[PDB]
DNA sequence: TTTCGGGGGGGCCGGGGGG
DNA sequence: CCCCCCGGCCCCCCCGGC
DNA sequence: TTAGGGGGGGGGA
DNA sequence: CCCCCCCCCCTTT
């Protein structure tokens, strides 16, 4: 811990204020309005990984309390003990006692509350209800089915969406300004495509790309750099493989698949996912074709998840695609 | 006294009597044993895998490997249960069957094996090279019965402590062994002996035991009935000799085990009757077989191949039977209660035949 | 009695070739440059991220992390700066919440003057969770905030063969490094270096055949090379190692036996197929190898039409998937051959 | 209950049964006249049915209802009964009887007893319900057979679903502790096969025989392991190979001689035992394993008592080795 | 800002039995009991946010009055309620001497009693029986089955039904008049629709909508309250064309950030409750959904698996 | 039956304090 | 110097879905 | 619609 | 009085 420059980019660029959280404008505006007029309710931030839930709640705590928010809030996460005993003693004591430093209300942040036991969640009900005059609760989750209905009944729900293109673009621009980096438009589009709405993936991939450049001060991050660092197929490779599968005979398709994979050592699963993405846009005359494609490719992906013979799996992909598309004629 | 299958078991590589190429390969392995990798011997059951493992150990260390002592090691689960494991040991090697504790086999790998792995050799076990041995050999019998967790635990133990121990695993099939473990081992195929080699071994046993034989065709018949299982062939020869007052005639019938006869009777019942009541009686038979330590996989294989040998069935019936056997063997691999899957297989076969 | 302790070099000299030739520095990793370059840049950038190495067996993940720790810290400071936990350790949720967290929150060990003068010595320690895919989901969830909160003094490296076993939050937190399968093209240089170092004489193409048989696993290839070298040394003839010897040592079915199987399948008689398979299983051939060879034969054969190949590909995939579950080889192989014979 | 096992045959057991409506009608009418509220006798039988013979609950119901409704008659009996119905979890026999009734699987029956109700019925005892269903799903006369479908085919479908349920059960009790799969298990182990073979029970409902068979198998495996590790020093095999291959020959060299040479064979048998470190208990256990035509119980009982007495005497009159020194 | 506005679920929490809406007959029974006293042991059961705790507290207050502080012992899941507590604290409270009017008793309120252990429940039996002359017990729970049968025998059963849209609208209108909230009929309809009979949820959503947007109309309500995903899942499963179901899955669930595990669990529940489909078809659908659920739990949670599940469901339905 | 993990309840053990 | 109170491990039994 | 079989107890030719 | 009606309760780790 010698300097912030020694941190991974996923942590070096953690938002410190609500103005640095992108892609969640509705939620940020609503919560800021709540805080401004002193109408903060019990909150439930629900969303997928790397969308800004923990960042948003920490920034909200800083806004409410300032720089010394750490001693003014009670933060518990999945790495801490949160059994029913903790609810009965520590949370209850914090919720029923005044602040040491100021006279303001009290904030309890139950990060990753979907990992809490059912007994603790049930015990939380009357703690939340009884001390609502002076205490507020925030619950963060990725899986809503692990939350008891009683807890959900007491909370106001905010859903964090997968990050849109514009927010990722703006954060990438800020990171490029800070790091003195150059990025090509095609490389940026590929980075957004592989992000899948998760900012952590964007930051990690960008850090790897910078590490890849021979002279990062002068070399620009091209799509080739991204595909090399991530070891992912190019769109042209996927197009060629799909065209060979759908047009050529078995020998040619097998040869083309093996050659494309061997050129850069691509993984079969990445090719399967890319081809599935491409095929979703294809207009099919028969529903049976789509049914066969989906079922067979899902089976192949499940088989790959456990290992198995790579060559047989590739041949299975080829055969499944051909057999499914033979249903488009009659 | 000691059964003929045990009394005449070879105790050295030069005493092996079949698969000369495998013997030469083992001798080549034992020529420079200092850098011996971990070994995994796979092949049909009852062919001589353990005999060859012991012979290789004898060639490496010497006859002292055959001075075996039995000890008991104690283990404690997370629930405070007390488990006992029998360990066969010699001055030079250890032998374990962790599957003895079922799902607790992992503990054996995580506590006992590691403990052995973290010990350096200080006893002056002078070798043929003139220097003392630096590693002890650990044999893992029925290595394919280990749970995936125990196999995972074996992984880094095999690599980190290679200087202190060398593992020799023996299995009848490599299908249940995880890929990393197979990658970490030198794989040795152990083919079954040919019929002529079995006949030669049985003739040597006969001459050393002074048994009257009307001809040499009885030994060939026993060899064919054994299906390449040498241990079964020797035990069957002894059984026939006992049943015929140490005098075998050309008409001496081949003896079959109790469970085989029961399974054949079950196959006949399934073929002749296809009804729910027949299925209930089949369930009773299956319970009887399982209760007396007949493994479910063995029952499934025997029943499938007995059904496939029925002369009244047609090609479609046999194809359906083999398909159902494949499906329900997979079910057995991934299931807990074997009787459920065996009953399902029998019901499907009854439906297909009827 | 007692034995005088052996030297490290002498001990390593008499180790199995896979351990003997394990890479000692990042420059010795063969064909993983797309990740090794990124890791090497950290020796100067000193901003190592959380790492998730994933790949098939014997591709160099554990070797890579060990070499990285060596290069970063030095033989004196590595032990104090590294905490290693693998599948042979206890890694329950309680262990994650107490031992891992306690090590993560500690102040970094003090480097010595020599360590600072001779190594980068970044201001953080490393927790390696090898075989992380064996850890339960709840234990993994217990690591989420520990990774982020103490990232200033601790960095995590998770290593696995099946990346799907890692929960999505952890995969999100970690920078992903996929280790590519090692085949002839990208591993022949290292295999040839090892063979030359050990003075192994082989016919042209033998090393390429070994790497083809290994099917992406360099550990298996090195073990096969060592076994072939032992055979040649024992024979004491001086003749070069041949591809036939390698195939016999690798458990590959001879081509004549495969052709016999193909003819039996072409015949289509159930009883004959059953009898031949019963005789065949006595040889002890691995069912997976037989299925792989059958796939190679049928898929690349110009005498079969598109429909036949479409069906046989699915049949082979189903049989391979079933075999991966630890099923009886005899039943699965007989079923596969019978089904092919009816195509 | 299992906890009551220690009280098996130590105390005089006195059973108190649910009292019928007739034994109490006078009590409730007296309470009604004393408490000044009107109660129709014709509904008493219903009221008890609501309380399942719980007199205390009946009195509580009367006290609570009379607070606002001073007259209890047929005009309000149905609502009171439905509101105060005692919903007690069924026992395994009742669960099996209900789940295998065909009526609930018809359109009207399924609309009255919904799939959710069937899953809850499973959850009344999730440990025993699947065992009950697997035990009793072949003992029915179905009324839900699809056209052209024989009883055997439906039984086969149910058996396949039961196998899938067993796989799910193995998943639940693994190291991942996937208890969230319990509802799915309920469908695969109980509801689906029952719907396939639902009808009328052909005979008596039987308790699952799997637990006793499992215990017997565990006992036999323990005995087999003990025998194997007694004979380990001499043999070359695993315990399964010992059971499948060695045991018949040991039968021929240990049991047959007594049936041929009488007492003159005793020595030989003991010799064989000494060669394999086998004890008398190992001898009996070995004789207990054989099945089918090679059952030994009748043969052993047929042996003259003098021969067995001499065998025991001779074995006890000598010194024997020990395979495992503890 | 370091100030908090008191939630309306607490500010307008009913203080008397006449302010509680729904379950009219039971409320009148409670009012009569409070009038004439002689409160018996009771168990109140029902779904969340319908006024069980409110009912019990109002009954206790109206019965005791000035003696409330001394004659009421309240224990819930946030307090220690072990067998030791039952054997010492509750027993001491039951044995304690307290002069009360001629028709009043001490009250023990065990809120969320379904979480109590079987040992404590067993210990409560003879304590209830022996001290009934001075003490009475009120249990409140969501699942009455968790209460052991011996305890149910000694108590009066009160099963609370769900609130109808009319009662919810009445209470919301009362609160709106008290707060001078500006609204539109569509806004209240949306609030009631999203509440699903939960008064607490309805009031919380109303207050949040007022705070965040001022005007309670349809748009603001749906911006604050999201359409329940079970309905989206039902629409996905009931679609006739596989393309329509896939489009719903991709656009309304996957792109909105809903996790695959949540989607599959909700699909299982909705399929179980789909009374409009034949039970056998529902069983096949559940088999396929369970296959997908097991795959997801294994770690393969992807859009492709869910799409394959939908394809298999459509294949079954055709 | 039972492969983690949480929760509860009861039994000893031992530190500290008091006499 | 010896006895008693009361905090803390330690062991053992029981759910685990809605 | 009542799974088979045993126990309890009110009614009665 | 034995027989019958009628119901309940046990089979069960
Ligand atoms: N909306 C965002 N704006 C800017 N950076 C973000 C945003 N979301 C995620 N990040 C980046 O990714 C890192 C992690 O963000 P988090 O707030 O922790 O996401 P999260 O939703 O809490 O992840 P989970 O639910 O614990 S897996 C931040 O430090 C940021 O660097
Ligand atoms: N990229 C590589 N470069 C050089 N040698 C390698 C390489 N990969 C594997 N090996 C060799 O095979 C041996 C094992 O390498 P490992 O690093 O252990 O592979 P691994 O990916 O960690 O295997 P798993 O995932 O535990 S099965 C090394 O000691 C090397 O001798
Ligand atoms: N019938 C009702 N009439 C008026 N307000 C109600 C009613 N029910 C619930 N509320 C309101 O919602 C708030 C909570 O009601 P509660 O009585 O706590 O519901 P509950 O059934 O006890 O919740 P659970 O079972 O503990 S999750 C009350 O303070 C009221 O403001
Ligand atoms: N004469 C002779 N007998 C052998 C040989 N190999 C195996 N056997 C016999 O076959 C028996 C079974 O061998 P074993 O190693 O236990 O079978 P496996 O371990 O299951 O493969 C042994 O008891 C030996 O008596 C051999 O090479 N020569
Ligand atoms: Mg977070
Ligand atoms: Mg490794
Ligand atoms: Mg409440």
């Amino acid at each position: 811990k010698r300097s912030k420059e020694n941190l991974p980019w996923v942590e070096k660029y953690r938002p410190e204020t609500l103005d640095e959280v992108y892609g969640q404008n509705e939620v940020i505006t609503t919560v800021r309005k709540f805080v401004d007029e002193g109408k903060l309710p019990h909150l439930l931030f629900y969303g997928p990984p790397g969308t800004g839930k923990t960042s948003t709640i920490v920034a909200l705590a800083r806004e409410i309390y300032g720089k010394n928010y750490s001693n003014m809030v009670l933060e518990l996460n999945a790495s801490d003990d949160r059994g029913i005993d903790v609810v009965r003693n520590q949370i209850k004591d914090f919720a029923s006692t005044r602040q040491i430093f100021s006279k303001g209300f009290k904030l309890i942040i139950l990060d990753e509350a979907d990992a809490m036991t059912n007994a603790a969640q049930n015990a939380l009900r009357r703690v939340i209800e009884r001390y609502t005059k002076n205490t507020r609760f925030c619950v963060l989750a990725n899986y809503a089915h692990k939350l008891t209905p009683a807890l959900l009944s007491r909370c106001t729900r905010f859903r964090f969406q997968p990050l849109p293109q514009e927010a990722i673009e703006r954060r990438i621009a800020n990171v490029l300004v800070h790091e003195k980096l150059k990025l090509s438009p095609n490389a940026e589009k590929a980075l957004i495509e592989l992000s899948n709405g998760d900012m952590r993936r964007v930051l990690n991939v960008l850090q790897s790309c910078k590490a890849t450049l021979d002279n990062p001060d002068e070399d620009e991050i091209s799509d080739d750099v991204i595909y090399e660092c991530c070891g992912a197929p190019r769109p042209s490779d996927l197009k060629a493989v799909l065209k060979s599968i759908l047009e050529d005979d078995w020998g040619t398709a097998h040869y083309t698949l093996n050659k494309v994979r061997s050129a850069k050592g691509l993984a079969l699963i990445d090719l399967i996912e890319g081809i599935v993405k491409i095929l979703e846009d294809y207009e099919l005359q028969n529903e049976e074709t789509r049914v066969h494609l989906l079922t067979k490719l899902a089976d192949i992906e499940y088989s790959i998840s456990k290992g198995g013979n790579d060559q047989i799996q590739g041949s299975a992909v080829i055969g499944a695609i051909k057999a499914s598309f033979e249903n488009e004629t009659v | 006294m000691s059964l003929w299958v045990d009394k005449y078991r070879p105790k050295s590589l030069n005493a092996l009597s079949h698969n000369e190429e495998l013997t030469n390969f083992l001798k080549s392995l034992s020529d420079q044993p200092r850098d011996l990798p971990h070994l995994l011997l796979y092949g049909p059951n009852g062919t001589g895998k353990k005999t060859r493992c012991m012979a290789l150990l004898e060639s490496i260390f010497g006859p002292g490997v055959y001075r075996l002592k039995i000890d008991v090691r104690q283990f404690v689960t997370a629930s405070n249960r007390k488990l006992e494991l029998n360990v066969v040991s010699s001055p030079y090697h250890l032998e374990i069957t962790p599957s003895d504790m079922g799902n607790n086999d992992r503990i054996v790998i995580q506590e006992l094996l590691k403990e052995v792995a973290q010990m350096e050799q200080v006893d002056f076990q002078d070798s043929k090279d003139g220097l003392a041995h630096r590693y002890k050999c650990v044999i893992i019998n029925e290595a394919n019965s280990l749970t995936k967790d125990a196999q995972a635990a074996l992984r880094r133990t095999m690599e980190k402590y290679s200087k202190n121990i060398r593992l020799i695993m023996v299995c009848d099939s490599m299908s249940p062994i995880i890929a990393p473990i197979k990658s970490r081992c030198l794989l040795i195929r152990c083919p079954a002996p040919s019929d002529s080699e079995i006949s030669t071994i049985l003739s040597d046993v006969v001459t050393n035991e002074r048994i009257q034989l009307e001809t040499k065709d009885i030994l060939k018949r026993i060899a064919q009935a054994s299906n390449g299982n040498l241990r079964v062939s020797l035990l069957m020869l002894e059984s026939m000799a006992l049943n015929n007052e140490l005098a075998l005639k050309s008409s001496s019938p081949i003896i079959k085990p109790d469970w085989i006869i029961v399974i054949h009777k079950l196959t006949r019942k399934i073929v002749k009757e296809r009804s729910v009541n027949s299925l209930i009686e089949c369930r009773a038979v299956l319970y009887d077989l399982l209760a007396h330590c007949i493994p479910a996989n063995i029952i499934l294989k025997e029943l499938t191949f007995s059904l496939l040998d029925v002369e009244t069935l047609n090609t479609t019936n046999k194809s359906s039977i083999i398909e159902y056997s494949s499906v329900f063997d997979e079910r057995l691999s991934l299931g807990n209660k074997a009787i459920f899957h065996l009953e399902g297989f029998i019901a499907k076969v009854m439906c297909c035949l009827d | 009695r007692k034995i005088s302790k052996l030297a490290a070099e002498q001990s390593l000299a008499q180790q199995p070739w896979v351990e003997k030739y394990r890479p000692k520095n990042l420059d010795e990793v063969t064909a993983q440059d797309h990740a090794v370059t990124v890791l090497k840049k950290t020796l100067k950038s000193a901003n190592l991220p959380h790492m998730l190495f994933y790949g098939p067996p014997g591709t160099g993940k554990t070797s890579t992390i060990l070499a990285l720790t060596k290069e970063l810290y030095g033989p004196d400071l590595m032990k104090s700066r590294i905490l290693e936990l693998n599948a042979s350790d206890e890694r329950g949720i309680s262990i994650v919440r107490e031992k891992v967290k306690n090590f993560a929150r500690l102040t970094v060990s003090k480097p010595s003057k020599h360590d600072l003068e001779n190594y980068p010595c970044p201001p953080y320690k490393i927790i390696i969770l090898d075989e992380a895919d064996s850890m339960t989901a709840d234990a993994q969830s217990a690591l989420r905030r520990t990774m982020e909160t103490y990232s200033g003094v601790t960095r995590f490296c998770l290593i696995c063969n099946y990346v799907t076993r890692i929960i999505d939050p952890l995969a999100s937190r970690c920078s992903k490094f996929r280790f590519k399968a090692l085949d002839a093209s990208n591993a022949i240089d290292r295999l040839r270096f090892i063979s030359e170092q050990e003075n192994v004489k082989c016919d042209d193409g033998v090393l390429e055949r070994i790497l083809d048989i290994s099917a992406g696993d360099l550990r298996r290839g090195i073990t096969l090379l060592q076994s072939a070298s032992k055979g040649a040394q024992y024979l004491g003839d001086g003749k070069n190692i041949t591809s036939t010897q390698v195939e016999e040592l690798a458990g590959v079915v001879p081509h004549d036996i495969l052709i016999e199987i193909v003819e039996k399948v072409k015949s289509g008689d159930f009883d004959e197929i059953k009898k031949y398979v019963n005789t065949f299983m006595k040889s002890g051939w691995s069912a997976a190898s037989v299925v792989n060879q059958l796939h190679e034969y049928y898929i690349t054969n110009d005498n079969f039409d598109t429909n036949f190949k479409n069906q046989i590909s699915w049949l082979l995939f189903t049989t391979d998937s079933r075999l991966n579950n630890g099923t009886n080889e005899h039943i699965q192989l007989l079923n596969l051959l019978v089904k092919i014979s009816q195509l | 209950l299992p906890k009551m096992r220690p009280f098996d045959r130590v105390c005089l057991d006195i059973q108190f049964r649910r009292p019928d409506a007739n034994s109490i009608k006078s009590r409730l009418m007296t309470i009604a006249i004393r408490e000044k509220f009107k109660l129709d006798p014709n509904v008493i039988d219903r009221l008890i049915q609501t309380t399942r013979g719980d007199i205390r609950q009946v009195i509580n119901l009367l006290s609570t209802i009379s607070t606002t409704t001073k007259t209890i008659n047929h005009e309000n009996i149905n609502e009171i009964s439905k509101a105060w119905e005692k919903n007690i979890a069924l026992k395994p026999f009742d669960i099996a009887h209900k789940m295998l009734d065909g009526q609930i699987y018809s359109d009207i029956g399924s609309r009255n007893f919904t799939l959710n109700d069937k899953i809850a019925l499973y959850f009344d005892d999730f440990d025993f319900t699947p065992l009950m269903i697997q035990e009793n799903y072949l003992s029915t006369r179905p009324s839900v057979l699809k056209p052209g479908q024989s009883h055997l085919e439906a039984v086969a479908e149910a058996a396949n679903c039961i196998s899938l349920g067993d796989i799910v059960e193995k998943k639940i009790r693994s190291s991942e502790q996937l208890w969230s799969l319990l509802p799915l298990h309920a469908v695969l182990s109980s509801v689906y096969p029952a719907s396939k073979v639902a009808g009328h029970m052909a005979g008596r409902i039987n308790f699952t025989a799997w637990l006793g068979q499992n215990s017997k198998s565990a006992k036999y495996y323990r005995l087999l392991q003990e025998i194997h590790y007694h004979t380990r020093l001499g043999t070359s095999t695993d315990k399964i190979g010992l059971r499948l291959d060695y045991l018949p020959t040991f039968r021929k060299r240990l049991l047959d001689p007594f049936l041929k040479q009488g007492a003159d064979a005793i020595s030989s048998v003991i010799e064989v035992m000494d060669d394999y470190y086998l004890t008398k208990e190992d001898w009996d256990s070995i004789m207990e394993f054989f099945v089918g035509p090679d059952v030994t119980t009748a043969i052993i009982k047929k042996i003259p008592a003098t021969v067995k007495s001499g065998f025991t005497r001779k074995y006890n009159s000598m010194t024997h080795p020990v395979a495992i020194y503890r | 800002t370091l100030s908090l506005q008191l939630p309306w679920v607490e500010k307008y929490r009913p203080q008397v039995l006449s302010d509680i809406v729904g379950n009219k007959e039971t409320i009148d029974r409670l009012q009569q009991i409070a009038k004439d006293g002689n409160m018996p042991h009771m168990i109140i059961s029902g779904m969340p946010g319908i006024g069980k705790t409110t009912s019990v507290h109002c009954l206790a207050h109206e019965l005791l009055g000035r003696s409330y502080a001394d004659g009421v012992l309240e224990l819930n899941a946030s307090d220690d309620r072990g067998i030791d507590v039952v054997r010492n604290q509750i027993k001491h409270f039951a044995q304690k001497k307290l002069h009360l009017p001629p028709g009043k008793h001490k009250i023990v309120i065990l809120d969320e009693a379904d979480s109590m252990t079987a040992g404590a429940q067993q210990a409560l039996r003879r304590t209830m029986e022996l001290y009934s002359n001075s003490t009475r017990f009120a249990f409140a729970c969501n699942q009455s089955n968790k209460i052991i049968e011996p305890l149910q025998s000694r108590c009066a059963i009160l099963r609370y039904s769900k609130l109808s849209d009319e009662d919810v609208l009445k209470r919301l209108l009362q609160i709106i008049k008290l707060e001078d909230v500006k609204y539109t009929n569509d806004g209240l309809e949306a609030i009631i629709f999203t509440a699903e009979g939960d008064m607490r949820q309805a009031i919380n959503n109303l207050q949040s909508t007022v705070a965040g947007h001022g005007l309670v109309n349809a748009d603001n309500v749906f911006k604050i309250v999201d359409s329940p995903h079970p309905l989206i899942v039902k629409k996905m499963l009931l679609a006739s064309n596989l393309e329509d179901s896939i489009q719903i899955l991709r656009t309304d669930l996957w792109k909105k950030g809903y996790s695959s595990i949540d989607i599959v669990t909700t699909s299982f529940r909705v399929t179980k409750n789909l009374a409009q489909v034949k039970e056998s078809v529902r069983l096949e659908m559940i088999k396929e959904i369970g296959l997908t659920h097991m795959r997801i739990l294994e770690g393969v949670g992807t859009y492709l698996q869910l799409a394959s599940m939908l394809a298999k469901i459509h294949k079954l339905n055709n």
